[PDB]
RNA sequence: GAGCCGGUAGCGGGCGUGGAUCCCUGGAUGUCCGAAUGGGGGAACCCGGCCGGCGGGAACGCCGGUCACCGCGCUUUUGCGCGGGGGGAACCUGGGGAACUGAAACAUCUCAGUACCCAGAGGAGAGGAAAGAGAAAUCGACUCCCUGAGUAGCGGCGAGCG
RNA sequence: GUGGUUCGUGGAGCCAUGGGGGAAUCUGGGCGGACCACCGCCUAAGGCUAAGUACUCCGGGUGACCGAUAGCGCACCAGU
RNA sequence: CGAGCUAGCCCUGGCCAGGGUGAAGCUGGGGUGAGACCCAGUGGAGGCCCGAACCGGUGGGGGAUGCAAACCCCUCGGAUG
RNA sequence: CGAAUGCCGGCAUGAGUAACGAUAAAGAGGGUGAGAAUCCCUCUCGCCGUAAGCCCAAGGGUUCCUACGCAAUGGUCGUCAGCGUAGGGUUAGGCGGGACCUAAGGUGAAGCCGAAAGGCGUAGCCGAAGGGCAGCCGGUUAAUAUUCCGGCCCUUCCCGCAGGUGCGAUGGGGGGACGCUCUAGGCUAGGGGGACCGGAGCCAUGGACGAGCCCGGCCAGAAGCGCAGGGUGGGAGGUAGGCAAAUCCGCCUCCCAACAAGCUCUGCGUGGUGGGGAAGCCCGUACGGGUGACAACCCCCCGAAGCCAGGGAGCCAAGAAAAGCCUCUAAGCACAACCUGCGGGAACCCGUACCGCAAACCGACACAGGUGGGCGGGUGCAAGAGCACUCAGGCGCGCGGGAGAACCCUCGCCAAGGAACUCUGCAAGUUGGCCCCGUAACUUCGGGAGAAGGGGUGCUCCCUGGGGUGAUGAGCCCCGGGGAGCCGCAGUGAACAGGCUCUGGCGACUGUUUACCAAAAACACAGCUCUCUGCGAACUCGUAAGAGGAGGUAUAGGGAGCGACGCUUGCCCGGUGCCGGAAGGUCAAGGGGAGGGGUGCAAGCCCCGAACCGAAGCCCCGGUGAACGGCGGCCGUAACUAUAACGGUCCUAAGGUAGCGAAAUUCCUUGUCGGGUAAGUUCCGACCUGCACGAAAAGCGUAACGACCGGAGCGCUGUCUCGGCGAGGGACCCGGUGAAAUUGAACUGGCCGUGAAGAUGCGGCCUACCCGUGGCAGGACGAAAAGACCCCGUGGAGCUUUACUGCAGC
RNA sequence: GCGGAUUUAGCUCAGUUGGGAGAGCGCCAGACUGAAGAUCUGGAGGUCCUGUGUUCGAUCCACAGAAUUCGCACCA
């Protein structure tokens, strides 16, 4: 019934990431937002 | 889908009631037949063996 | 196979023998390889007829040698060309498959005119350059598309139409 | 100033009045990622030159150290030696810069130069000694409070703004 | 042809500019809101300038502030 | 903020058990110049036929606080494009 | 603070009724436990088996073993676990990723354009089970293994010396490289029969000890080597000289230009090992086997959908970028460079355990969903991963006993009739395999054909033919063949397998598409038509830059109504878009002077400024329809009766042409005739007063084709005259487990009436004991959802034109 | 039942001071012909729908009421 979750390491690491989140304008915005915002790790760490 | 499901809380009492008419009886028991004890109206136990034959174990 | 090649001779004096029947799927346009002198050669236009029997060039001078090229300049009033060269020296300039092509139909001072295969008539400048003769399209048209349609086959766009679609949807539509 | 091996109480073993635990400041280490900059890259991992000890190389041969991105001047020479950047809750200024909503509609308009996004300086930036003010021939940085005025007034002179 | 300004194109200026014209260096040149005469005012078209107001990550105090469904949502192996 | 939804487009591999039909082709035989063109043999093209993996999901049947937020059953189409 | 279908949190409801997650089944014996249907061994039996197989990977990621242990998870148990605690378990120069190669695509010093963040982007980098690349089989623990052991085969890099030679880039060359469909040659897989060899034992039973049952009779290997193809050609010179530099290779010429020699996979092999099952004396004789006979190790068979091999053939829509190999600079060897030998040395970074057509992967659960590759064992079947049964290996679905009621589910049965049921033959039956006999109207002659219509088959004996079988001589196979015969209701025995027919509508047709309703006459289309474009094109994104277009170039690319083909597409540009005209009117900014005006003592200094000139536009003149679009009215007449042959007109742009007509465009209508039927408002055929068809949004037709839709007839059958009976599933009783929405509350009758007007609880009256479970639906305006049909709020969002205003681009 | 417009000499049509009315076609006489027809000559002919009403007077102006033809008509 290929739901959508099938995670694809490969890509699910991929398409999402640090480098990537750093990469751009926006990623790395709501990536500082966070940190400092509420704490967690980030993407990719998972 | 639920086409009927009860209208009205159910009365406390009454509910009760519905379980009331249901009565719990103790099986009926008899004394053994020599393994002196008391037992299941009709039948050897870890007690006898016997009825008039010796199967059974312990 | 998905590949170009050539469409502007330059270097002449060469000897320029019409290789093969290579007969070209990207163009509509059958061409041979060419042989040159040094054994440099070239997948080139097309032109109807020179015979598999390696036979031409063009250049500097001249040979109105059906096929062959050389500018509008040195070019015979009465000629069929392709090889459309309009400006100075941009490879070809027209007529691909194009069958008909273009007719030195008169010409006059750094001006030279074309009777514009493609249906009109005007000039292009001097020593500007041309190689006249055929195509080689056969016809190129028709052909069968019977039960399937060779368009999707054509790899080509089965970008289908619409037109008419229930929408808002696209650019003049 | 005399107890301590942290929140774990426990075990097993220990340090100290020949100023221990700990309070302070000023130290060396400071793995790998993250501006990352030596190179690559799904960070935290995998790749390169010299010095480096010489290392087992038991009758056989290393890590460690180290080291070099790029925009910046310019002593240009062959360019050597400087500054940058990456942050930051909210504050500042400049770049860019909106609908709802009010006008009981809604095109002006208001919401506002508001929200947001951006670049950037700071610890505060803003700004800041006059082609000003105003007119009593009078005043003299720039800013910020109160006051001036909700006046002078802007305006489908309508909401409101001021 | 736009901006700021209280100015919503207006009797409507000052400064700032987009695009074309393209001055004068002290009897120069803007200015006082159309403009004109006289007066009054300033001297542009470069730069620096601590302090007087803002702000809260952090430290302190204090509260007719809170008491665990109230306080920051989180008083403690919570932005987990 | 998202094409590991999905529809698309690019690149690059994998895949279609059986079986049927039988054109262009060429081989030879056919009264005429040659030839048309016939016939026969060979031949093995088709988004071609029958049918499974594969792909699909009308038609009836079940399910309806379901195995399940679409499924199970009978049935049905494509099946070298 | 009842009180906001309130938020938070407890807590009761139905309710001990509903459910246990696929009707692929269980039963017995013993074992262990505190206690076991639910754990362990064991013997009956059922289910897979093309999978319920084992494997590669993806994903998850310690889940695995081993000793412990069960509180919750495990929809019952539970001494069992993929539960808990703890210990322990995955090693590679040659497996794989990298330490190499590149297209897409991303990055990307330089370069290009932005308001800033940015864009784009060379080359170089990144970027794959696409390229590339040096071994395999036995063994061996609780666990890992192509990595541990061992046997056997290698690889690169280094030092040396030996023999060797213009070595020496990567720049050059060739070079690695390719579609699809098909098919010759030859070879292990794999499978098959051997009574042929080895062995452990049988027969029981009527019988057979005998070509009898039964187990197997390989797997791996340096090279040497004959089955075997696999990829090339040789030398000289010229080299107007290229491939930017010269020998390469490319191009011309004269000579060997073969079944020649050259260089990369299969057999033999075999070195030599291993294994090898049945053992098997210690030893558990049993959670059986870990560990010793000894194995036999032979022949003929059949043969691949990818193995050689980059085949070979045919075809069009005509099949990727960087190692290795030769050619060479810079260069440096050139008694020290490359190639080649042998000997010593050296060889890393991350990866495995188990699951893994799945309770360990996605679905929030051990959810009959899905999820990419590898032969897929055999017997029967014309062939075949289809079918029925099984091999190896897997499983018994995680709740079990027990009755057998309605009534639902799934499934089998019928006599007689045999759609009439019904909207509808929906469904379900008929039919269903291969061979022969036969084959209709129509035809785009291919095909409608499987059409339709028959008859066939089972095993035995008898004689005859043939293709692989090294001649051919146990050995295999396609095949008849004809003859005689046997027995059953039955002889594709069961399992997998079309009902046809006639006829009409539309659309051609195979398609595609509305994920969880609708595959359709809808879009797609092969095809046709007007058509815009000359390239730095026309249009589409873009703030510039740019990419797109197209490395395309008018047989081309873009707009587009129709959508094979056949026949044919007619009448009107007066409005309209548009194509063209551009002389004339008009009109923005602009240019340009009369004038007026304020202040000015005066020069001067500021506006207003208009005759005249001045852009697209629009007006007007034309063209223009496979461009929007439009294509009349009633009065009269032969018509013994009716439009009409003709005629009177009034308005427009002309005022339906050819085919067709009650069609799915005809409400009056079941229009009237016809046929079909016992009757037919559906059909199908004609008429045609066509409410309101018409050629291009085609029109009339059209074979084939359609899960399309309607209209007929033979076949068949419980659809239907009602059916009735039966089989396996819940329901019901048992024990274990033990939700859920709606709900003020409640010990809640019928009546006739009544109230807001369709009343259990108001009135008068009549039955009426207390409780419960299996049931049947009627009422409790039952549940579910603060109507989606409605109207209302100077509510919202999509789209439309000659609506308003504007912005874009032209 | 609602709307728009129309009812004139036999037929199709015209007029907004309203002031006092034909256009073409039909019909009888005159020709032209041997004849008829097409064709020149003359003519004859109207409640401008029924009834009202405002009006000096209006069929051309108004109000009902006949027939005309046209539009209309949905929501579930």
């Amino acid at each position: 019934m290929k739901r959508t979750y099938q995670p694809n390491n490969r890509k699910r690491a991929k398409t999402h990431g640090f480098r990537a989140r750093m990469k751009t304008k926006s990623g790395r915005n709501i990536l500082a937002r966070r940190r400092a915002k509420g704490r967690h790790q980030l993407t990719v760490s998972d | 889908a639920k086409h009927p499901v009860p209208k009205k809380k159910t009365s406390k009492s009454k509910r009760d009631m519905r379980r009331s008419h249901h009565a719990l009886t103790a099986p009926n028991l008899t004394e053994c037949p020599q393994c002196h004890g008391k037992k299941l109206s009709h039948h050897i136990c870890p007690n006898c063996g016997y009825y008039d034959g010796r199967q059974v174990l312990a | 196979q998905y590949r170009i090649i050539d469409f502007k001779r330059d270097k002449d004096g060469i000897p320029g023998r019409v290789a093969t029947i290579e007969y070209d799927p990207n163009r509509s346009a059958n061409i041979a390889l060419i042989n040159y002198a040094d054994g440099e050669k070239r997948y080139i236009i097309a032109p109807k007829n020179l015979k598999v029997g390696m036979e031409i060039m063009s250049g500097p001078d001249a040979d109105i040698k059906i096929g062959n090229a050389l500018p509008l300049e040195n070019i015979p009033v009465g000629t069929l060309v392709h090889n459309i060269e309009l400006k100075p020296g941009r490879g070809g300039q027209l007529v691909r498959a194009a069958g008909t092509s273009a007719q030195v139909l008169g010409k006059e001072g750094k001006y030279v005119i074309v009777r514009l295969a493609s249906g009109e008539v005007r000039m292009i400048l001097g020593k500007c350059r041309a190689t006249v003769g055929e195509v080689g399209n056969g016809g190129r048209t028709d052909k069968p598309f019977v039960k399937a349609g060779n368009k999707h086959h054509k790899m080509k766009a089965p970008n289908v139409r619409g037109v008419a679609m229930n929408a808002v949807d696209h650019p003049f539509g």
